[PDB]
RNA sequence: GAGUGGUGGAGAGGUA
């Protein structure tokens, strides 16, 4: 409640700045997450690191 | 006692008016975005009790007033009773907590007092009035 | 258990 959403007043929805930045970490650490335990290359793995 | 169709019409009546006077009060529940967009999406149990436009309210507040200075207790478990939806065995209970079957019944006597002292001036303060009527075109 | 959304953010212009 402190990176709120209440979206405009045509339903389309306008967050922070924050949900998006959280978004974007969440995101590559669960690619991190699916290449570590699929064992990837070194160079792969230390590129999305 | 009293005739049952008048006593739903003062049922109705009063409990508009406890809807009504129940929506100014500032400790109320304040909901988040979320919860409001998914009560207008899809609500529950969540729906209202209506109110009036408020001149009709002006003035069953101005006859309930008139009469119910001489009565503090019986005011305050009508408003307790219209105003947050308390039952008179929750009441009765809260009343006699600070016999109880005895508090019952004297809080449904004097709900039954009150009732029969605010009706019939209730349809005079009803007939009395000008309906203001609609507007109208000259040429 | 009883109505309701801009602040958020940008840009432009104005007042003292």
């Amino acid at each position: 409640d402190l990176r709120p959403l209440v979206p405009l007043d045509g339903g389309r929805f306008a967050t922070s700045d924050l949900n998006d930045l959280y978004r974007r970490v969440i995101n590559r650490n669960n690619r991190l997450k699916r290449l570590l335990d699929l064992a990837a290359p070194d160079i792969i793995v230390r590129n999305e690191k | 006692n009293l005739t049952k169709e008048q006593h739903e019409w003062l049922n109705g009546w009063l409990e508009l008016w406890g809807a009504w006077v129940y929506s100014g009060r500032l400790e109320k529940r304040m909901s988040s975005v979320i919860a409001k967009f998914m009560e207008s999406v899809e609500p529950g149990r969540v729906m209202t009790r209506p109110m009036c436009n408020d001149d009709d309210g002006m003035l069953i507040s101005q006859v309930v007033d008139s009469v119910m200075y001489i009565d503090k207790k019986a005011f305050g478990i009508l408003l307790s009773y219209y105003a947050h939806g308390s039952s008179k065995h929750a009441i009765a209970s809260y009343y006699h907590r600070v016999s109880l079957a005895t508090c019952r019944r004297e809080v449904d006597e004097i709900l039954n007092a009150s009732l029969f002292m605010i009706y019939p001036v209730l349809d005079s303060a009803f007939k009395n009035r000008k309906r203001v009527e609609k507007i109208k075109h000259v040429a």
